[PDB]
């Protein structure tokens, strides 16, 4: 045994995060934990965008997810675009990620991180598209996964659940379901976040005259729509 | 090498940034971090037993910009690291991007400092937490803590210190009483007036003015309360 | 305590390797070094203790010839005459040898070296250069194996009014004892240095006629 | 220890044999599988330049290094001097790469030995050295490296004299190894033989032995 | 030498070199074990420890490390001075600084061992105490739990301090009235300030300390003995804990209350455990080596052990005890299947009733008789032996009949969890550990024989007073703590194998059907059940496969 | 093995490194420092082995003209804190505030805590590099009468004292300090009035006045 | 037996606060032979006393550094020759940008802050040499140890049974401090200042080296047929 694999115990230590795959978009979702009333959870995102189309979930270590973040936003533009003039496809974004992971374990007095990501893209010529990092620098596609605390569970549910005739609004209910099953502490719309990965969002551009120029796909729930979604449990 | 350098045990623990949260407690010294609903208030115990030392040179209440000031709990050598590192990050901000530089962005750059301090071998963790008030141009009064873990998070109300747990838990239960997120005084002495009485009755001990240290963060800037504002605060205090 | 034990296990190069002799004298300053019995279809040829750092400067070595201090040396003398307009000193040579050694100090480097040589200033000089990048100035010396035997025998034998050919004729005395007999013109190896002639190495037929003048003193 | 583990992983390398004439030089394969293409397979014997070939033993991976910088550094001398490399010069600047590799830690350096063999330009004295790993060089006559090694180098000293090399290349060639043959020849002259060569060879030597045998038994 | 050595151990604990802290509590347990910790002065001595044994051990220590050994060294009868009558009076404050840097320690990372050993430690000591120094221990032990600055960590050594409290209560039961009452008292004001209100089922937060209370009730709890007939006062409060309080990792701990109180009544074991009896006929001159080489160690009067025998009032309280609570658990999570929700509170409060009512099962695991349906090793059977006598008793019927309708609640409840919450699994894992409770109960008990707890242990004190080729060189401690052990194995050493009945044969199918489960969480703990099942019963592989 | 190595934090939280650090600190002569009114008085003990000159061994060290302060290791200090003070000057064209000079040499201090690579500096602003403001500051062997003589010094003089009064008492609590051994006193002075606020070293006439006074005490 | 869990590197701290790679750097003066140094108002000496055999020469113990200073060494001769190399290229820095002779006390002070760096950057080693130094004139006189410390005495000796001749200087100090004008009895006084440190060893032409500067007398190396008490 070796450092890989205390990082990969370090992960399945931290809060599970899942990920859907259906037909017309990809559901991300996770639970936030903060025991801790005079805390305020919503200065704490464990969801963020990496590209208009690109997002991004993990389960580990925080502050590894923080930095790995905004490592991935900076060569999400260094790398492929200010070349094409246009977003990477998924595929590449998470093989400049595998890149990064990779580059902490093999370099030497640093130490690998302690993070598992589950990311999810849209991208033409690929439609939909969901992945997963390991902190030793290797994705793997995925149709529905998860990780962190209870992940077996919930990979078991997944595996009785997931079909070919998934939709996104089922996706998004058998994520709900998954994590009510095993939800630490308090199940509501603000210890939970979800994100999905659909449609054009033209009211998000924040400017018209374009007609080419569409909206990002990355959207990320409010609180008050989980709730009308948790109501429908 | 787990147990004295920043590597994974085969438990997944990182048994030097723990110890950096037990040297956290080598001073003896409790914090209070309260916001109002146009200011926020620190206050911060002081104790000088030694009759040798100046009075006026022993503070753990740093200035690091006009609107942000910051409280540390630990040692003070790895305060005043912290806080030339913070001002100077503040100022680079100031500099760069032509506008002053919030409260939760210092609080997130210095996270990320402590994070790469944490990951890299040759170099230890610094035992000190780093508590950040100010008010700022969009959020308004904030509070934002961190960690030698990397780890930040923002605040309604906070405390730090040995006896940090019954500060802690009177506030949880003045919050639930009152069902804000803040304290309902348009004024920051009442404001100073309540921190105080707060914690003096989580500690059970009566303050001087001379065992006390103040910082109010309001619109216009942050300032350290002196020893006669102080004095007078209490004297508000004890009139009723 | 504590104290720098590696310089003092590299001094004891008296395992080092063949036995190398040198003898100095008013007239010039003899090298001989042991040649080892290969295989007879070998090239003897190849194996050279005894190099030429220049014209009035030679070197003998005990170890493995495998190089960085000759080549240096050799630089040095070239870049001193470039620079001056003149040839080197013995000292200054031996010198810049052992500042090479000590700068590529807690650890040994390079191998014992016999360095000779001649110039205006001592006429004739010898030097023993060691890994510990320090030099010693000798009336004769001995390294390498039996060199306790050949050093106490040059105590006994060296006597300051020597000649080239006495000093040759002893030099091969202390080989064969150290190497205890036969040894013809394949188990040694001569050369001297002298102010006209500069730096030689005896040839295979002046090494046998030397050794049967040799054998021809001891018959008496 | 680095130089014996090095040293042993040469030892476990294919016989390789050198032998030096009055105006030649002669340098001298496994079993290849039934599923092995030998159209397109790599020579025992390299050529580094028109006039100086060598014969590794040991890693072929890291002989392949070694015949690489010895063929650039070739290339460099000649593009610097004018001169095309001499024999000794290569084997030197081998040695000393060797060498250098041996240092700095060397958990192993290249655990492979080498022959090199050929003639000087403008010049018609044949060259043969043997470089193995410690930087050490030696000239030889008749040398071989690899697996039996003392019993073909017993052979060599009992069969070649050093007092009547052979005039002509065709005994030279002729040779027991109880296989690869190339020729190298002044003015720049390089030939590798072929399997019927090689075979008539052995055929000859098999029926001059029959013979032997025949005329006392 | 001994004393003063033993004061220099003490002081010098450490809180970041553990190795060097077993080694000293290794050097502790020795000094402890062979010497009785008491005041051997008279009544007028006029002798103190400063003046007299000081001055001889800096002089024979000068002499022997001056280059000299100690038969050169000549003495008077004021080394008898020097000795114990001056060399007894200093326990007192080594007692004090070994409870401080006990405290101290609470809130050290440390491993496991360790905290067995200290524990091991400060109960030896006990034990190794007359009644004066034994009640100057208890009094300073109790003040410094109720008043102390320890337990700041979130991850305390709670047992470092719990433990030795009870083992107070195993030597004087007389102790536990008030202070159970106490912990009462302070266990409410933590529910009254908002402790256990945040569910955290992961782990335990920086908002309970409440827990060290718990815990010390149970340990508490675990050696009252017939000191307990405030008993309803304890049923009221365990009532109103288990209805006021619902958080998975605290209803674990809540859960333990009634398992020490039905196990303490009803269990025969030992209590007295002393180097030397307080009515001792040896004198107080050859005490000083637990008469380890003396003959008198295997004196009967020497030897005279205490024990406890449950008598007809405390099984009487016991089934009174367990019929209620039964009752209670039963008719709550009736209440709660009557209309099923999906929340997390829901699968709480029907967890928090299960292991109620599994600890119920566990704790008075010695009043069922395996033979129930249809030996040589008797031991302690409340109701006796043969079957004439066990028949006579309608306790005995009783107390079996309440076993066979939890066994029936509990198949009742597997059918509504697989009609209701397939998907779940916490609920599935307790009725799993349940299950298995009340199959491997049947007359013995195996939960927590194997737990570390409030006793000396058989294998450690073993190890300290062993020597190869001598005759049990033990003191009366071991030689108690031995007979203990070996009623413990006599106990658990009967034969529950039976055939199965109609009850057993359906929560036999029952595990069956979930340990053939989808979920890896759910079946492997089957999978154990299943295979404890099969040991318990006979024929149970033929059903198995088919 | 925690205290085996620079920045390692021990399980309590602490550096091993530092307090054996503040130990060979504690091994010290004594050294004193009084704040008087308007100006700082600082007061050496120097041991005498032998042979030794009397006059030229000087252990006060001037920076800037206007701030006074294991022997080398100080040095090392007082040249960094040198440099800072330079380097403070040429930018801002004024003299380096005292505060300023003190975070500097703090931050510098705590600088060496921060890498097991080098070791903690072993002089008196402490090894850690913590440091405050202070009426008297005391350091040295006997360092526990030097702070008892100065806090009779602060309660006797609650409106403060005089610089050249500070001299004299400066030179009896030396003296005291070094009763407990069984030595020459070197003394420096920084005031606003008799020294134009520049630090000066104190000797002549005044000085022998200072030493009898100690002598007469 | 009594194994030292301390004294591996220079970088560690004993818990009460020794460093025992500088004390073993300074016990490594002891191995080198002897040498004293004297000091009058005018003028200064070094007397300095090895052979390999006898066909062997001399090792150099005093060293040059200026026209006006210079040094004689105990122990580690590479070391005493960076060292002196340092103090040759600062007397030379100060004479050329400013044309004025180094004074001796900042050359001690260089010393010692050159010397203090090896005592704390772990992976090196510190320095196993102790100097004499001499200047020019008032005259000065300096010892340096390894441990980064500079002295500024009237006389003193080092290495290989040395104690004898600082005790006979101890006593004679009233006697030769005030030979001022007169350098050859002050070469008489440190001569018998290292007789006293011989165990009955003889002094020859070959084995003693003498160094004397004072005013209007440059710094100047005594060997060989002018060490004869001349």
């Amino acid at each position: 045994l070796g450092q890989i694999d205390y990082a990969l115990t370090a992960v399945k230590q931290g809060v599970t995060s899942l990920g859907i795959k259906a037909t017309n978009g990809v559901v991300i979702a996770t639970e936030k934990k903060s025991s801790s009333p005079l805390a305020m959870s919503e200065t704490l995102s464990k969801v963020s965008l990496l590209t208009p189309d690109i997002g991004a979930v993990y389960s580990g270590m925080g502050p590894d997810y923080r930095v790995l973040v905004d490592k991935s936003r900076k060569v999400a533009h260094t790398s492929y675009k200010r070349i094409y003039g246009e977003y990477p496809p998924t595929k590449l974004l998470v093989s400049e990620v595998a890149k990064i992971m990779q580059e902490a374990t093999q370099s030497g007095g640093v130490r690998p991180f302690g993070v598992s990501l589950l990311i999810a893209g849209h991208d033409e010529f690929n439609g939909f598209s969901l992945y997963q990092v390991d902190p030793s620098g290797s994705y793997f596609p995925w149709k529905a996964t998860a990780i962190g605390k209870g992940s077996v569970a919930a990979k078991t549910f997944l595996e009785k659940r997931w079909n070919d005739e998934l939709e996104l609004e089922d996706a998004i209910h058998i994520a709900l379901l998954t994590l009510k099953e095993s939800v630490e502490g308090e199940f509501n719309g603000d210890t939970i976040e979800l994100a999905i990965i659909g449609d054009e969002n033209p009211d998000l551009l924040g400017y018209t005259g374009i007609p080419t120029d569409k909206g990002p796909r990355f959207r990320k729930l409010t609180s008050q729509e989980i709730n009308d979604r948790l109501e429908a449990l | 090498y787990d147990r004295h350098i920043t590597i994974f045990s085969p438990e997944g623990r990182l048994y030097q940034v723990e110890y950096a949260f037990k040297a956290t407690n080598q001073t003896n010294i409790n914090s209070l971090a309260v916001r109002g609903k146009d200011c926020t208030v620190v206050i911060s115990q002081k104790k000088v037993p030694d009759k040798l030392l100046d009075p006026t040179t022993v503070s753990y209440i740093f200035c690091i910009s006009r609107t942000i000031g910051m409280v540390v709990n630990g040692p003070i050598p790895d305060a005043r690291n912290a806080a030339l590192r913070a001002k100077a990050e503040a100022a680079e901000f100031r500099y760069k991007y032509g506008y002053d530089m919030p409260c939760d962005v210092l609080a997130k750059r210095m996270a990320n400092l402590s994070q790469i301090y944490t990951q890299r071998a040759y170099m230890r963790p610094l035992g000190v937490i780093l508590t950040f008030v100010s008010v700022d141009e969009e959020l308004g009064p904030s509070i934002y803590k961190t960690d030698p873990a990397g780890y930040y998070v923002g605040y309604k109300a906070t405390a730090t210190g040995p006896k940090q747990q019954e500060i802690t838990t009177n506030l949880e239960n003045h919050f639930k009483k009152s069902k804000i997120d803040h304290i309902n005084e348009e004024s920051w002495e009442k404001v100073v007036e309540f921190a105080i009485t707060h914690m003096i009755d989580a500690l059970g001990t009566e303050f001087s003015k001379n065992d006390l240290e103040v910082g109010v963060a309001t619109k216009d800037k942050f300032f350290t309360l002196s020893a006669e504002n102080i004095e007078e605060r209490l004297v508000a205090i004890a009139e009723q | 305590e504590g104290r720098l034990f590696q310089v003092e296990y590299s001094l004891e190069a008296i395992k080092l390797g063949s036995t190398a002799i040198g003898i100095a004298t008013k007239e010039g300053v003899v090298l001989g070094v042991e040649k080892r019995a290969t295989s007879p279809l070998l090239e003897s040829d190849s194996i050279e203790k005894i190099v030429e750092i220049d014209r009035h400067i030679g070197c003998a070595m005990s170890g493995l010839t495998a190089r960085s201090m000759i080549e240096h040396a050799r630089t040095a003398a070239v870049t001193h005459n470039l620079y001056y307009d003149e040839d080197i000193n013995v000292e200054s040579l031996t010198q810049s040898v052992c500042d090479l050694a000590l700068r590529f100090m807690s650890r040994p480097f390079g191998v014992a070296l016999l360095i000779a040589g001649h110039d205006a200033d001592d006429g004739y000089q010898l030097f023993h250069a060691e890994p510990s990048g320090t030099f010693y100035r000798y009336n004769a010396k001995a390294i390498g194996s039996g060199s306790e035997g050949a050093q106490a025998e040059l105590l006994n034998e060296w006597h300051s009014s020597l000649t080239l050919k006495e000093a040759e004729l002893l030099v091969l005395k202390i080989l064969k004892q150290v190497m205890e007999e036969k040894l013809d013109e394949n188990n040694a190896q001569l050369s001297c240095i002298t102010k006209q002639d500069g730096f030689k190495i005896y040839d295979n037929e002046k090494t046998a006629e030397l050794i049967k003048e040799l054998k021809e003193k001891e018959a008496a | 220890f680095q130089v014996e583990y090095a040293l042993e992983a040469v030892k476990r390398g294919t016989c390789a044999v050198g032998v030096k004439g009055k105006n030649c030089v002669v340098l001298g394969r496994r079993s290849t599988l039934k599923l092995q293409d030998t159209r397109i397979t790599p020579s025992k014997v390299s050529k580094i330049d028109s006039h100086v070939v060598l014969s590794f033993s040991g890693l072929n991976a890291d002989s392949r290094i070694l015949i690489e910088k010895a063929r650039v550094e070739a290339q460099s001398h000649r593009l610097t001097l004018e001169d095309p490399v001499t024999v000794e010069y290569l084997t030197r600047y081998v040695a000393g790469v060797q060498q250098r590799y041996t240092q700095s830690g060397g958990v192993r350096p290249f655990g492979v030995s080498t022959l090199i063999a050929g003639f000087d330009p403008r010049d018609d004295e044949p060259k043969l050295y043997q470089t193995e790993p410690s930087g050490i060089y030696s000239s030889w006559s008749a040398q071989t490296i690899g697996r039996n090694s003392k019993t073909v180098r017993e052979f060599l000293e009992k069969n070649y004299d050093r007092k009547e090399p052979p005039a002509t290349v065709e005994e030279c060639v002729k040779l027991t190894v109880r296989i690869e043959i190339t020729v190298v020849k002044p003015d720049s002259d390089i030939v590798a033989l072929s399997s019927e060569e090689i075979n008539q060879y052995v055929t000859q030597i098999e029926q001059e032995k029959q013979e032997q045998q025949e005329q006392d038994k | 030498h001994i004393t003063n050595v033993l004061s220099m151990l003490v002081s010098k604990l450490d809180m970041n070199d553990t190795n060097l802290t077993s080694n000293l509590i290794n050097g502790i347990v020795s000094i402890a074990a062979f010497i009785p910790i008491q005041d051997l002065t008279g009544e007028d001595d006029y002798i103190s420890f400063e003046s007299d044994t000081l001055p001889l051990v800096q002089q024979h220590f000068y002499h022997i490390k001056c280059g000299e050994s100690s038969k050169t060294f000549r003495v008077d009868d004021e080394l008898l001075n020097n000795a114990f009558k001056a060399s007894t009076t200093v326990f007192q404050s080594m007692l004090k600084v070994y409870v401080e840097k006990i405290f101290q320690l609470v809130d050290v990372d440390l491993e496991d061992s360790l905290v067995t050993k200290i524990n091991q430690t400060t109960m030896i000591l006990q034990e190794s105490m007359d009644d004066k120094i034994f009640n100057y221990f208890a009094s300073l032990l109790q003040r410094n739990f109720w008043s102390n600055d320890s337990f700041k960590e979130k991850d305390p050594n709670y047992e470092l301090v719990t433990i030795p409290l009870a083992a107070l209560v195993r030597r004087n039961n007389g102790l536990s009235k008030e202070l159970v009452r106490t912990l009462l008292f302070h266990i409410k004001e933590q529910i009254k300030r908002g402790a256990g209100s945040v569910r955290s089922t992961s782990e335990i937060q920086q908002r309970d300390v409440k827990l060290v209370l718990y815990l010390t009730a149970l340990n508490d709890v675990l050696r009252q003995c017939h000191e307990s007939l405030y008993s309803d006062e304890l049923i009221t409060f365990m009532k109103y804990l288990y209805d006021n309080v619902t958080n998975p990792p605290l209803d674990v701990i809540t859960s333990i209350v009634i398992h020490s109180a039905l196990a303490t009544l009803c269990t025969t074991e030992i209590t007295d455990c002393r180097l030397f009896p307080e009515d001792s006929k040896i004198p107080e001159k050859d005490r000083w080596g637990g008469l380890q080489f003396d003959p008198r160690r295997f004196d009967k009067q020497h030897l005279s052990f205490q024990w406890h025998v449950p008598s007809s009032d405390e099984i009487t309280l016991s089934i009174s005890i367990l019929e209620s609570l039964s009752e209670y658990c039963i008719n709550n999570v009736e209440e709660l299947m009557k209309a099923p929700r999906h929340d997390s509170e829901y699968g709480d409060m029907i967890q928090k009733y299960v292991l109620v009512m599994t600890h119920t099962l566990s704790g008075s695991s010695l009043l069922f008789d395996p033979d129930f349906n249809k030996d040589i090793y008797t031991c302690n059977y409340y109701f006796g032996n043969t079957t004439e006598e066990k028949l006579q008793n309608p306790q005995y019927l009783q107390v079996h009949r309440v076993r066979a309708r939890i066994g029936h609640f509990f198949h009742k409840l597997y059918v509504f969890l697989s009609t209701n919450f397939e998907n779940n699994t916490n609920m599935f894992q307790i009725l799993l550990h349940g299950l298995k409770v009340w199959f491997t109960d049947l007359g013995q008990e195996t939960v927590f024989n194997e737990d570390p707890n409030a006793f000396i242990d058989v294998d450690f004190l073993e190890n300290v007073q062993s020597l190869s080729h001598v005759n049990e060189p033990f003191t009366r401690t071991n030689f108690a703590i031995r007979a203990n052990s070996l009623h413990q194995s006599r106990v658990l050493l009967h034969s529950t194998n039976r055939k199965a009945s109609k009850l057993e044969n359906l929560l036999l199918v029952d595990i069956i059907q979930l340990a053939t489960s989808l979920y890896p969480d759910i079946y492997k703990p089957a999978q154990g059940t299943l295979v404890h099942c099969m040991k318990q019963l006979v024929g149970s592989y033929g059903v198995v496969i088919n | 093995g925690y205290d085996l190595s620079n920045s390692v934090f021990s399980p309590d939280g602490r550096n091993f490194q530092v307090e054996y650090a503040v130990k060979a600190v504690e091994n010290g002569t004594t050294s004193i420092g009084i704040k008087c009114n308007d100006g700082v008085v600082f007061a050496v003990e120097k041991l005498i082995t032998s042979l030794l000159v009397p006059q030229k061994n000087v252990k006060i060290q001037v920076v800037d003209r206007h701030i006074g302060c294991l022997i080398p290791d100080g040095r090392h200090l007082v040249n960094r804190g040198r440099e800072e003070a330079a380097s403070f000057k040429k930018l801002y064209k004024t003299p380096i505030p005292i505060p300023a000079f003190a975070d500097r040499l703090g931050q510098y201090v705590q600088a060496h805590t921060l890498y097991n690579s080098v070791r903690p500096f072993g002089v008196s602003l402490e090894p850690s590099g913590s440091y405050w403001g202070y009426k008297g500051a005391a350091t040295g062997k006997g360092r526990q009468s030097a702070k008892a003589e100065l806090e009779k010094l602060v309660d006797h003089h609650p409106e403060g004292l005089s610089a050249r009064e500070a001299v004299k008492q400066a030179a009896k609590i030396i003296y005291l300090a070094h009763e407990d051994n069984k030595f020459e006193l070197e003394i420096s002075w920084c005031s606003l009035s008799e020294t134009n606020g520049l630090h000066k070293f104190v000797k002549g006439d005044l000085l022998q006045e200072a030493i009898d006074f100690a002598q007469k005490e | 037996m009594f194994r030292n869990n301390y004294d591996g590197d220079t970088v560690t701290f004993s818990p009460t606060g020794r460093l025992f790679q500088v004390e073993y750097a300074l016990e490594a003066i002891k191995q080198g032979s002897v040498t004293v140094g004297l000091r009058s108002n005018t003028h200064a000496v070094l007397v300095a006393l090895r052979n390999a055999d006898e066909l062997s020469s001399y090792q150099k113990k005093i060293i040059k550094c200026d026209e006006h200073m210079g040094l004689s060494l105990a122990g580690l001769a590479p070391d005493a020759r960076v060292l002196s190399n340092y103090l040759r290229q600062q007397c030379n820095y100060s004479s050329l940008v400013f044309n004025r002779k180094l004074a001796v006390e900042r050359a001690g002070h260089l010393l010692c802050d050159k010397a203090q760096k090896n005592t704390q950057s772990y992976g090196g080693r510190p320095y196993g040499v102790g100097l004499l130094i001499i200047g020019y004139d008032g005259a000065h006189l300096l010892e340096f140890q390894p441990s980064g410390n500079v002295t500024e005495l009237y006389g003193t000796a080092i290495g290989a049974r040395s104690q004898g001749a600082k005790t006979y200087l101890e006593r004679t100090l009233d006697t030769f401090i005030k030979i001022d004008g007169n350098p050859d009895e002050l070469i008489k006084a440190g001569v018998e200042a290292i007789s006293q440190s011989l165990r009955d060893e003889s002094l020859t032409v070959d084995n003693l080296s003498i160094a004397i500067v004072g005013k209007d007398t440059p710094f100047t190396i005594y060997d060989g047929e002018a060490v004869a008490k001349y």
